[PDB]
Formats: C-alpha cells, sequence, structure tokens
C-alpha cells in the first residue's frame, strides 16, 4: 500500500492516544465525555472493536488529558495503557469480549514507560523455554507520603507532616503542599484512597494485623493533622475510579473503623466551615454521598448489601438457594453465583437469577476475584448503620431495583430464614485454593431491620412510598411530565402501594421466624401518635398508621379468601393471619375504621349489582398452599416507564 | 344516580389505562397494549379473583399506581341499557326544549373530525404531528381505527377550575362508593310547557354526558352492539364507528342493485386509447334519454372484452384496477373528439404520494364529461361494492359528499404550506408581526403553479396593490386556502359530483365521511398479512399428508408476509384482480380461497378471479414454490 | 410453541373480540358466573365484619388483655369508644 489510506473515525471524536501493533491500530477515543478503546484492523479500515471503559471517564481523562498513552512492541506484545493522571490502567479480556473491571496495581505514576522485544538465544537443546520476551522498564515518580502511606510506615508519615507543618510556619512550601494535595495512583485516588485501601481486611481472625493497625494510625494522623485541615474537605470529597468518595470506599471495602472516622471527620470539617451560600448538608453530604452516584453506590445500601458468601457456611455441599447467573465473568452452565455475590462481586455486569434453579453452591472463587469471601468487623458495622441512620437522609432513597432499603431488608431477611435452615453446624466426626468455609452465616440483616423499623424518618418513607413525594425510577407513574395535562390529572390522583404491599406480604407471611419486627413497627407508629411535643407529628402518625393499616387490611382480606374455615383442630388461625389480628388490636381505634373501610370496598359491587364474573376456586386446606397465590398476587413489581421517549 | 356512579367509575379505569399505557413500558407483560391482553389469543380462578379483591381495595382510596384496574365492561350489559334510556330521556327532553376573523367557521372543526362534548385542539398551538396524525401518517386508516389517534386527543373543559358540582368536575376517582356519593352530595298555555332537564339540578345537555363518558361509550359500541345497538333511538348507533356506516351502506346498495331490469353490460379493451376512448362512449350511450328522470340504476355491470375471452367479477375488477391505473398515469391523455359523435393529465399529486387533486385546464366539455364519467364510474364502484383503487386526496371526497372544506383539510392538501402559514400566523399573534410581514411582503395573489394553471390570480378586487396585513392576516390565509381548495377546481369538483349522485341517490349518500367512503372505494390504503388471514379458506385436493398441508399454509404466510409493498400489490392483482383489499369481510362476492393441488416439480399455480380462488401445487421446495409465485404475480 | 391461528369461520358465542386494541385489557371472553364473584365478595365482607366485631368485643377488656399482654399498643378512652361504635354503626346503615 504505497498511499496512506484513512482510518474510520466517528465525528466529533478527540483522539487521545494511538500506537500500532501486529493486530492492527489501537486508539483511544474521547467524544463530549465518553472515552473508548478501539482497534482497528487495517484490511476492515474501519473500527473491528470498540470497547467501553467500566471505570468512570472523568476518572480515566484526569488532571491533565496529555499524558494518556498506548505502548506495545508492535509484533507480539501486550497493550499497556497510561491514563490521565499518569499511571497505568490495566487491561483485561472478560468472557463476552469487554474490558474487566480492573484489579488496581497501587502502582504510582510512571514518567516514562520503555518497551522492547528482545530474542532469547543460547538455549540449551532447544528447550521448551520460549525463545522471545518483551523487556519493559520503567521510570515510577518518587511520591514521598503516598508509597509511606502505602507501606504502611507510622513513623515515616509522623515525620513527613512534622516537617511539611514546620515549612508551613516557615511560609516556604505553599507550591509543594498543593503539588502533595495533586498527588495520584492507580484509579484516580487521592492519599486519603491509599489510607482506606490498606485498611481493607485481608483474611479473618510486617504482619498483617500490624498492617492493618498502622493504617488505621495513619488515617487517624491525617484526619486530626493541623497542615491538612483546609485540604480535607476537597480530599474527602474527590472521588475514584469508580465515583467512590474515601468513605464510600471504607464501606464498600469493608474497613467498617475507617468509615468511622471519616464520617466523624466530615461532621467536624461541616461544622467548621463558612457558610458563603454553602449549607452543613450540602457540605456533608458532598464528601458522604455525592450528588449524582448511582442508588447502588449509596453508604447504607452497600452496608446492608456487603454480607458474606454463601460458600462460606454452606461449604462445598449442594444447597438450595436461589443462584445467579453472570455473563460477564463466565458464570454459566453449571458455574452459579449465589444471591449474595450477585449484589456486589457482579454488581454492574450482566447478571441474571435462574428460574430453574437446582441445589447448587457457590463458586465465585473458581471464576472471579470473590470480595465476599472476608466479612469485616460486626461491632463497627452496627455502630456505622446507627451513625448513617442518625445523619444523613440516606434511608429515604431507594436502589437501582426501585425499593426501599426497608422493603429490600425485609426480602432479605424472608429469603435467609429460608435458607439459613440448611446449614450444617461443624460437626467433629487436597483442595487448598479453596475459600475458607467455616463461619456462621450471616446475622446482619435482622439487626438492621430492627434497628431502621425504629427510625421514624425511615418507616416514614417506607410507609409513604408511592405518595406524591416519595417516587421510584422503576414505575410509570415516576415521570410524566412529558404527557398531556389530562392524563397527568388521572396518574396524580393514584398513590403506590405495590412495594408497601410487597413490604407488609414480606413482614407478615413470609418472616415467619421472628415476631419482635411487627413489634417494633408497631411501637415507633405508638410512640409517634402518642407525641405531643413535636408540632405536627401527630397527624404524620396518623397517616402513616392509616396507610400501613390500609395495607395489612388488605393483607389479610386475601389470605382469609384463600383459606378455607375448618373447625377440625380448633386452630381457628394460621400465623399470618394471626399477626394481622395482633396488628389489628394494637391500633384498634385506627383499625377498625380501615377495616371498615376495606369491608365497604368489597361489598359495594355486591349490592349495585356490578360483580365481576369469575370462575369458581377450590380453598386451600394448609397455610402452605395459603401462602402460594398470595405470593403470586403481592409480589410483583410495578408497570416500568417508557424507555427513552 | 346508580347509572352515573356505575358510568363514572368506568370512565376512571378506561381512563387510568389510556394514560398509564401511554405512560408504561409496551414490552412488559403488565402493559395494556401486549399481546397477552388480547382477551382472545389466551390465569387460576383463584388468581382472577384475588387480583380483581385487590383491585377493589386498592381503588378505594386512590391507591391503584402502577396497575391496570381489574374490569370486565362486557358484563356491565345492563348499565348500557340504564344509560341508553336515560340518554333518550335527556335527548328528548331537551330537543323538546329546542362571527368573522379569528372565529370564522372555516377554521372550526367540523363534526367529520370533532368530539362532541370536548373542545377541540386549537388549530394554532398544536403542530400537525399531534393535531391531524392522520395527515402525518397516512396509513393509519383502517377499518378498526379509533378517532382519536386519527385526529389527535380531544379535551375537556372540566375540572374544578370555575366549577363546584359533580357534573363540572371530572370523574377521575376510581372507586364506585365515592363516586356514589358524589351525585348524591351535589344534589298560560299547555303550548309552551318548556321542560328542562332539571334532574341533577341542573341544565343537563346530551352532549357534554357524551364527552364525559367517551370511553365508555366507544367501549359499548364496539362490544354490546348485537343487542343494546339494535333498540330504538340508540346512540351507540347514532355514535357508531365505521362498521355500522359500513354495513348500512352496503345493505343499502343491495336494496339500490337488486330493483333495476337492465343492466350496464359496457364494452371495453385492454389498450390504453381505446379503452378510455369506448369507456366514454358506452358510458354517455347508457346514460342518454331526454328529460332524464331521477339518478338511474344498473342491476349489473359487465365487462367484455375484444379477442380475450372471460365473463364473472373479476374481468369487472380488472377493468376496475387498469381504467383507474390508467387515469391516475401522468402522461398526456388521447384526444375525446369523437364523444360528440385541453390535454393536461387529470390529476396530480399535492401533497404526500399517492393521493390526488383534480387538475385544471382549458375547461373543455370533453374533460368536464371525462370528469362526469370518472364520478360515474367511482359511483359503480360504490354500487357494486367493487374496490377501485383512486385514492382522492380528503377535501375532494368532502366536496363530493357535499359536505364543507374546513381549514383542517389544508394539512391532507400540502402539509408543508399548513405547517408554514400556522407559524406565520402563530408569529402574527405576536407584537413583531408588522416587522415580518413588511419584510416577505405578502399580497392577496398567489403565485400559483402551472399544475394550477400558472400566471398569478388576485384574491380580492383591486387586492395586488394592497398588502397582506397582521390585521387581516386570517381573511387572506382563508381567502388562500379556498383558493387553493374550490376557486381553482370549481368545475372538476362540481363535474366530479354531477357524475356520482348521477348514479348514487343523495339520501344513502349522507351519514358518511371522507374516511369511511375512503375505505368503501379505496380499501384498505395498504394489503396486511391479518387482513387476508381474516378471510381465506384453505381446502385440499390431494390428501398426501396431514403435516404437509399444516405447514404448507404456514409457509405461504410466512413468504407472503416477507414481501414488499409492489410485490404484494402484484400478488393481490393475481388473486382478485385488484390490488386494494375490501375493508371487511361483506364486499367479496366470493370468500377467497386456496386449493392445494398435488405436488408437482413444475406448475406455476393459478387463479381464477370469477371465484378469487388460487390454485398452488404442493410444493416440497420453498424456493421453488417462491419463484413460481413470483413469476406468477409478475404478469399483469 | 404457542401458535397463531390462520383460519375463518371461527366465531363460538364471541361478542367481546371486537374492543379496540387499546381497551382489550377491560374485556374478557370453568365457568365465570356472576354468582359466584358476589358469593366470594360477600365472604370476605363477612370475614371483614368478624373481625370489626372482635375488635370492638376487646374493647372492654382492652387494658386487661390488649395494653398489658402486648408491648405496643394504643391508649383508648370512653369517648374514642363510643365515638368509634357510632362510626362502624355509621358505616353498616347502608349495607344494614
Ligand atoms: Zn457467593
Ligand atoms: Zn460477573
Ligand atoms: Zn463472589
Amino acid at each position: 500500500q504505497r498511499t496512506p489510506k484513512k482510518l474510520c473515525i466517528p465525528e466529533k471524536t478527540e483522539i487521545l492516544a494511538v500506537n500500532v501493533d501486529s493486530k492492527g491500530v489501537h486508539a483511544v477515543l474521547k467524544t463530549g465525555n465518553w472515552v473508548r478503546y478501539c482497534i482497528f484492523d487495517l484490511a476492515t479500515g474501519k473500527a473491528e472493536q470498540e470497547n467501553n471503559f467500566p471505570t468512570s471517564s472523568i476518572a480515566f481523562l484526569g488532571q491533565n488529558e496529555r499524558n494518556v498513552a498506548i505502548f506495545t512492541a508492535g509484533q507480539e506484545s501486550p497493550i499497556i495503557l497510561r491514563d490521565g493522571n499518569g499511571t497505568i490502567y490495566p487491561m483485561a479480556k472478560d468472557c463476552m469480549g469487554g474490558i474487566r473491571d480492573p484489579d488496581w496495581l497501587d502502582l504510582p505514576p510512571i514518567s516514562s514507560l520503555g518497551m522492547g522485544v528482545h530474542s532469547l538465544i543460547n538455549l540449551p537443546a532447544n528447550s521448551t523455554i520460549k525463545k522471545k520476551a518483551a523487556v519493559i522498564i520503567m521510570a515510577v515518580e518518587k511520591q514521598t507520603l503516598m508509597q509511606h502511606i502505602l507501606r504502611c510506615d507510622y513513623e515515616a508519615c509522623r515525620q513527613y507532616l512534622m516537617n511539611l507543618e514546620q515549612a508551613v510556619v516557615l511560609e516556604q512550601n505553599l507550591q509543594m503542599l498543593q503539588t502533595f494535595i495533586s498527588h495520584r495512583c492507580d484509579g484516580n485516588r487521592n492519599i486519603l484512597h491509599a489510607c482506606v485501601s490498606v485498611c481493607f481486611p485481608t483474611s479473618n481472625k510486617v504482619e498483617s494485623k500490624d498492617r492493618k493497625a498502622n493504617a488505621h494510625f495513619i488515617l487517624k494522623l491525617l484526619c486530626d493533622s493541623v497542615v491538612l485541615q483546609p485540604y480535607l474537605r476537597e480530599l474527602l470529597s474527590a472521588k475514584d475510579a469508580r465515583g467512590m468518595t474515601p468513605f464510600m470506599s471504607a464501606v464498600s471495602g469493608r474497613a467498617y473503623p475507617a468509615a468511622i472516622t471519616i464520617l466523624e471527620t466530615a461532621q467536624k470539617i461541616a461544622k467548621a466551615e463558612i457558610s458563603s451560600s454553602e449549607k452543613e448538608e450540602d457540605v456533608f453530604m458532598g464528601m458522604v454521598c455525592p450528588s449524582g452516584t448511582n442508588p447502588d453506590d449509596s453508604p447504607l445500601y452497600v452496608l446492608c448489601c456487603n454480607d458474606t458468601c454463601s460458600f462460606t457456611w454452606t461449604g462445598a455441599e449442594h444447597i438450595n438457594q436461589d443462584i445467579f447467573e453472570c455473563r460477564t465473568c463466565g458464570l454459566l452452565e453449571s458455574l452459579c453465583c449465589c444471591t449474595e455475590c450477585a449484589r456486589v462481586c457482579h454488581k454492574g455486569h450482566d447478571c441474571k437469577l435462574k428460574r430453574t434453579s437446582p441445589t447448587a453452591y457457590c463458586d465465585c472463587w473458581e471464576k472471579c476475584k470473590c470480595k465476599t469471601l472476608i466479612a469485616g468487623q460486626k461491632s463497627a458495622r452496627l455502630d456505622l448503620l446507627y451513625r448513617l441512620l442518625t445523619a444523613t437522609n440516606l434511608v429515604t432513597l431507594p436502589n437501582s431495583r426501585g425499593e426501599h432499603l426497608l422493603l429490600f431488608l425485609v426480602q432479605t431477611v424472608a429469603r435467609q430464614t429460608v435458607e439459613h435452615c440448611q446449614y450444617r453446624p461443624p460437626r467433629i466426626r487436597e483442595d487448598s485454593d479453596m475459600p475458607d468455609h467455616d463461619l456462621e452465616p450471616p446475622r446482619f440483616a435482622q439487626l438492621a431491620l430492627e434497628r431502621v423499623l425504629q427510625d421514624w424518618n425511615a418507616l416514614k418513607s417506607m410507609i409513604m412510598f408511592g405518595s406524591q413525594e416519595n417516587k421510584d425510577p422503576l414505575s410509570a407513574s415516576s415521570r410524566i411530565g412529558h404527557l398531556l395535562p389530562e392524563e397527568q390529572v388521572y396518574l396524580n390522583q393514584q398513590s403506590g402501594t405495590i412495594r408497601l404491599d410487597c413490604f407488609t406480604h414480606c413482614l407478615i407471611v413470609k418472616c415467619t421466624a421472628d415476631i419482635l419486627l411487627l413489634d417494633t413497627l408497631l411501637g415507633t407508629l405508638v410512640k409517634e401518635l402518642q407525641n405531643k411535643y413535636t408540632p405536627g407529628r401527630r397527624e404524620e402518625a396518623i397517616a402513616v398508621t392509616m396507610r400501613f393499616l390500609r395495607s395489612v387490611a388488605r393483607v389479610f382480606v386475601i389470605l382469609s379468601v384463600e383459606m378455607a374455615s375448618s373447625k377440625k383442630k380448633n386452630n381457628f388461625i394460621p400465623q399470618p393471619i394471626g399477626k394481622c389480628k395482633r396488628v389489628f388490636q394494637a391500633l384498634l381505634p385506627y383499625a377498625v375504621e380501615e377495616l371498615c373501610n376495606v369491608a365497604e370496598s368489597l361489598i359495594v359491587p355486591v349490592r349495585m349489582g356490578i360483580a365481576r364474573p369469575t370462575a369458581p376456586f377450590t380453598l386451600a386446606s394448609t397455610s402452605i398452599d395459603a401462602m402460594q397465590g398470595s405470593e403470586e398476587l403481592f409480589s410483583v413489581e410495578p408497570l416500568p416507564p417508557r424507555p427513552s421517549s | 344516580n346508580w347509572m352515573v356512579s356505575i358510568m363514572d367509575s368506568t370512565e376512571a379505569q378506561l381512563r387510568y389505562g389510556s394514560a398509564l399505557a401511554s405512560a408504561g413500558d409496551p414490552g412488559h407483560p403488565n402493559h395494556p397494549l401486549h399481546a397477552s391482553q388480547n382477551s382472545a389469543r389466551r390465569m387460576s380462578a383463584r388468581g382472577d379473583f384475588l387480583n380483581y379483591a385487590l383491585s377493589l381495595m386498592r381503588s378505594h382510596n386512590d391507591e391503584h399506581s402502577d396497575v391496570l384496574p381489574v374490569l370486565d365492561v362486557c358484563s356491565l350489559k345492563h348499565v348500557a341499557y340504564v344509560f341508553q334510556a336515560l340518554i333518550y330521556w335527556i335527548k328528548a327532553m331537551n330537543q323538546q326544549t329546542t362571527e368573522t376573523g379569528q372565529n370564522h367557521p372555516f377554521f372550526r372543526r367540523s363534526d367529520s373530525m370533532t368530539f362532541l362534548g370536548c373542545i377541540p385542539p386549537n388549530p394554532f398551538e398544536v403542530p400537525l404531528a399531534e393535531a391531524i396524525p392522520l395527515a402525518d401518517q397516512p396509513h393509519l386508516l383502517q377499518p378498526n381505527a379509533r378517532k382519536e389517534d386519527l385526529f389527535g386527543r380531544p379535551s375537556q373543559g372540566l375540572y374544578s377550575s370555575s366549577a363546584s358540582s359533580g357534573k363540572c368536575l371530572m370523574e377521575v376517582t376510581v372507586d364506585r362508593n365515592c363516586l356514589e356519593v358524589l351525585p348524591t352530595k351535589m344534589s298560560p298555555p299547555l303550548t309552551s310547557f318548556r321542560p328542562q332537564c332539571s334532574f341533577m339540578g341542573m341544565v343537563i345537555s346530551h352532549d357534554m354526558l357524551l364527552g364525559r363518558w367517551r370511553l365508555s361509550l366507544e367501549l359499548f359500541g364496539r362490544v354490546f352492539m348485537e343487542d343494546v345497538g339494535a333498540e330504538p333511538g340508540s346512540i351507540l348507533t347514532e355514535l357508531g364507528g365505521f362498521e355500522v356506516k359500513e354495513s348500512k351502506f352496503r345493505r343499502e346498495m343491495e336494496k339500490l342493485r337488486n330493483q333495476q331490469s337492465r343492466d350496464l353490460s359496457l364494452e371495453v379493451d385492454r389498450d390504453r386509447d381505446l379503452l378510455i376512448q369506448q369507456t366514454m362512449r358506452q358510458l354517455n350511450n347508457h346514460f342518454g334519454r331526454r328529460c332524464a328522470t331521477t339518478p338511474m340504476a344498473v342491476h349489473r355491470v359487465k365487462v367484455t372484452f375484444k379477442d380475450e375471452p372471460g365473463e364473472g367479477s373479476g374481468v369487472a375488477r380488472s377493468f376496475y384496477t387498469a381504467i383507474a391505473q390508467a387515469f391516475l398515469s401522468n402522461e398526456k391523455l388521447p384526444n375525446l373528439e369523437c364523444i360528440q359523435n385541453d390535454n393536461a393529465p387529470l390529476f396530480y399529486q399535492p401533497g404526500k404520494r399517492g393521493f390526488y387533486t383534480p387538475r385544471p385546464g382549458k375547461n373543455t366539455e370533453a374533460r368536464l364529461n371525462c370528469f362526469r364519467n370518472i364520478g360515474r364510474i367511482l359511483g359503480l364502484c360504490l354500487l357494486q361494492n367493487e374496490l377501485c383503487p383512486i385514492t382522492l386526496n380528503r377535501h375532494v371526497i368532502k366536496v363530493l359528499l357535499g359536505r364543507k372544506v374546513n381549514w383542517h383539510d389544508f394539512a391532507f392538501f400540502d402539509p408543508v404550506m399548513y405547517e408554514s402559514l400556522r407559524q406565520l400566523i402563530l408569529a402574527s399573534q405576536s407584537s413583531d408581526a408588522d416587522a415580518v410581514f413588511s419584510a416577505m411582503d405578502l399580497a392577496f395573489a398567489i403565485d400559483l403553479c402551472k399544475e394550477e394553471g400558472g400566471g398569478q390570480v388576485e384574491l380580492i378586487p383591486n387586492g395586488v396593490n394592497i398588502p397582506v396585513t397582521p390585521q387581516n392576516v386570517y381573511e387572506y390565509v382563508r381567502k388562500y386556502a379556498e383558493h387553493r381548495m374550490l376557486v381553482v377546481a370549481e368545475q372538476p369538483l362540481h363535474a366530479m359530483r354531477k357524475g356520482l349522485l348521477d348514479v348514487l341517490p343523495k339520501n344513502s349518500l349522507e351519514d358518511l365521511t371522507a374516511e369511511d367512503f375512503r375505505l368503501l372505494v379505496n380499501g384498505c390504503g395498504e394489503v396486511n398479512v391479518q387482513m387476508l388471514i381474516s378471510f381465506t379458506s384453505f381446502n385440499d385436493e390431494s390428501g398426501e399428508n396431514a403435516e404437509k398441508l399444516l405447514q404448507f399454509k404456514r409457509w405461504f404466510w410466512s413468504i407472503v408476509e416477507k414481501m414488499s409493498m409492489t410485490e404484494r400489490q402484484d400478488l393481490v392483482y393475481f388473486w382478485t384482480s385488484s390490488p386494494s383489499l375490501p375493508a371487511s369481510e361483506e364486499g367479496f362476492q366470493p370468500m377467497p380461497s386456496i386449493t392445494i393441488r398435488p405436488p408437482d416439480d413444475q406448475h406455476l399455480p393459478t387463479a381464477n378471479t370469477c371465484i378469487s380462488r388460487l390454485y398452488v401445487p404442493l410444493y416440497s421446495s420453498k424456493q421453488i414454490l417462491k419463484q413460481k409465485l413470483l413469476l406468477a404475480i409478475k404478469t399483469k | 410453541d404457542e401458535p397463531l391461528e390462520r383460519t375463518t369461520n371461527s366465531s363460538h358465542a364471541n361478542g367481546a373480540a371486537q374492543a379496540p386494541r387499546s381497551m382489550q385489557w377491560a374485556v374478557r371472553n370453568n365457568a365465570s358466573s356472576y354468582l359466584t364473584s358476589a358469593s366470594s365478595l360477600a365472604r370476605a365482607y363477612s370475614i371483614v365484619i368478624r373481625q370489626i366485631s372482635d375488635l370492638m368485643g376487646l374493647i372492654p377488656k382492652y387494658n386487661h388483655l390488649v395494653y398489658s399482654q402486648i408491648p405496643a399498643a394504643v391508649k383508648l378512652t370512653y369517648q374514642d369508644a363510643v365515638n368509634l361504635q357510632n362510626y362502624v354503626e355509621e358505616k353498616l346503615i347502608p349495607t344494614w
């Protein structure tokens, strides 16, 4: 091809870095805020394979846009990619053919990356050893405090901070201080991110425990350092490659003491900050859960969904449990991951549920890196839950599936009661890489549900879910502003109770193991009904109680209709209808009124002659059959909105 | 009170479903517009009752968001009878009781497009893609097509705004007890009685009641029509859709076609020029006598060719297709100087392709007679219940029917000029109108194309010098529209009306609109696979294997469905000698059928249009079947 | 596994398939009888009325039965009880 020929690229797309290998020509392209990775074949002349980065585009672009680079020898060598901040972005291919969720190498930025193809010779008798190799030479920058943190040296960090404060007293180190604040590692991570990363647990209970203790000491030193007080506000508000502030990274990585330290430091900073058109909440939520984050990265939801892998108690023996298949990691055709692994390990992958689920066990360890094998500290987890409940308003926000935190917790408890009865305790009666599997099944869902039900704001948000104020993304009535006003009137007249009906059904008829959850909910409702000092609390409590009682009445009516009142054995009640009766008795003056309204609703068509014809049906003689039918009726999802427009 | 409660509740449920449909995901199983909701193609009885009970409990306290109400309107026939009786009473007593510029009759919607009891959308604010969807998508016209999606979604002047009564407030609420407490809570010579229809403490007009329960009335008319619609003074029949009107028209045509003594018995050939010449001569000869009486009718119309044996109705359908396609070709017409013993093509497309309006010429008596003859052949197609594909514009058929052309016909004439004039008047409402009008410098004279005659014509006398001003733009626009609706083509439209009325009485021609006339004359706009599925009977004369003939029809429908427009039209031509299917089953004098002959390797399928039947061999090979069918339908 | 129909003259009973595609959800057509639905709704109403009767029967001994035994109970006074009885009677007047 004596004449140069064009390579087709999309319009209005900037090229960041290009290099050429045997496979074709590799490039990184940016349009707007969308950074991709393309490989063109010369014969095709167009974009043969284009891939999207799993990490965020803003993090990849970094502070400087001209540091992006691609390195390849040219004939047979891998691609080394270098992002905007100057560090190295790992590349790998999943089973579908995209860029895997990178495992950060903690390498500091590389100033120069030499790479060469070198043919190995003098091989004895032409052995099986490969004849050629790539020699990679690297020039890595000398970031003092970043490496000090990553190496977990308390003394080094203390000395560096003392020298820094002495220089600040000398008032001659402003530029270097600003430069140090701008230091980064892989994943657009600042110093606090490094402290959090080294604070992560490694195994269940330089020594690893000593390393963790030094990491906690370093994090506390950074938090309480006098010099870095004006700079902690920006560091705690900085987002890494996954859009996580240091607190969010701490929660996700199960470094709960670190998360508590960061949260109290954030509250301290928010209290001591100027009010120049900035509120306390707007400056605290900016560093706890910044606006724009997806609901599945909310610290409270991540805290509740961290749990532990099902393999950690089931062992290698099959157990009847819900099974998820992931397309990206390759967990297909008898390779299955548990419901705990579908919420953390595969958060973002093309993971779905296997409807036809035989007895199975989780093998997430043999297909991908499992972050659910190690469980953190229970007391710190509960304390962080308490503080996030009493400090922010995160519990009001739902998650990506449109369900409130209370609904998610109740469903988790209902599923766990069924699954954990299969637990085989460690009876005293070749595989070395198999994960440790001698720990109890998680018991955090029950405690979390009990504590959240005690919260008035959380219960108010859950019971009033689907009302005029509270709305979930997965509802056709969420966005209706683009419709005709006549249709908007009809869509705004009605209120949402599908989520509340699911909540009540899973709390009364599915959470059969325990009764204290319903008692907790009733206690909170009663406390707020009888509250008088707080203005307007009684009326709000009355409204919440009426809505909850209507939901309970619906569940009770459906259950009673399904069942048949057999005189034999004089049972007189199933367990769920007993729970509904307990709710009615505890809130009698309002329960009777709501029952009157429900009865009128049921009887009006009969006495107006407009009943809709229905085929006869038999009545269940057992509660196990009555639970079904009601399960199909209540455990349903609202109608999703119309995609796009 | 009982009827008001039931009807308001059911209207609230249907309206909620429509709103949710418009706001939901069509792919979800719970969506109203999903296949699973067809109610004929495809849970447990316990599940059904539990859904009903849960819906009843939820709708009682406005908690029904994101789920369709569970109702069976087919079980409300007694409510329909009660509503019909009460509406009859209201209408009877109400009948016993009984300018220019912006508010001009030309800018107001007529009964063809308007809704009873609902304020029509303003002709200016809403664009064409939403005000009149039929103009933007002319293929939406089907035998079962809602008036809402054809001419926009109407609005009603209701709700609490300046209203403190039950009827003044719209339904909204979905239960049946709140909508029962609402009607309860609100509560001389003998020849001058003058009733008042007080009833609900206010003067009640059937128009606002019809608008209040529009969806319920539409569903009642669609479902309850064999029993409720047969009652005297029924309003479901009065507000009937296309089905009732087409059945009535076809039965009236059958009545008007079965009392004559002499048939038509034309004499035409397959060429281009001599076909037209013989057609005109025979039509003139048949309709000729001193002081002709009331419009004469033909019991039957038979077409005979020269050097081509053939008898039946297939030849008539082929003649209709050929004469229509010939008159719609853009080329110079052969001279018609032999009628008594200038040559621009008859029709052209002003707007969207497929729709035609008359092209004026020198107004010679030959051209006028030709237009009268085309009106006569349209009337013949109406009477003989045969599809004659000539798709005229909406205003042309509207003036043929004798109705008054409004400004919304300009949308069907040419959408681009409609949008331009709408934007012009919308800017004219603003203060900067004078500057724009002076900049473009309009005048009461239009630069008509050579199609319209060329040159330039003055709208009103001494109006060339007079410019168009924002204080007088409306008249201008009206004149503009008028000069492209009736002024240019007065003579051709009058000739077509005379020709059409020469064969059909005025009385039967009434109670018809533009869309129904288009569906009866031109058939369905495009040939649909499901339409063929609805009327096609398979018979087999081989009897070789059950599975073979069971799969042959599936393969035939699969290969037909994958075809495109032109080859589908060719297939329907080779089958029934008419490109367009009839709107309903009635219209096919024989039922279309397909006969599976014993399998053969090389025998192209045949068709007899006398009974409109295909004879296809049992083609084992699919590609050979496709090739044979394509080559068979290639010929015309 | 679920095929469509390609034939004619398939009209048994019927009278509901003529509904518009937009409203087919609001239309139907082992028994599917009105009286079964009426009986089932009356049964549900009876269940609710029995529950209301039991709750109203617990009022005179509310403190001994509900308040002490259940950890979370709503305080109830005499005027609240009489207003409750009046409310229930007023709601049950129409069906009565
Ligand atoms: Zn797992
Ligand atoms: Zn995965
Ligand atoms: Zn895992």
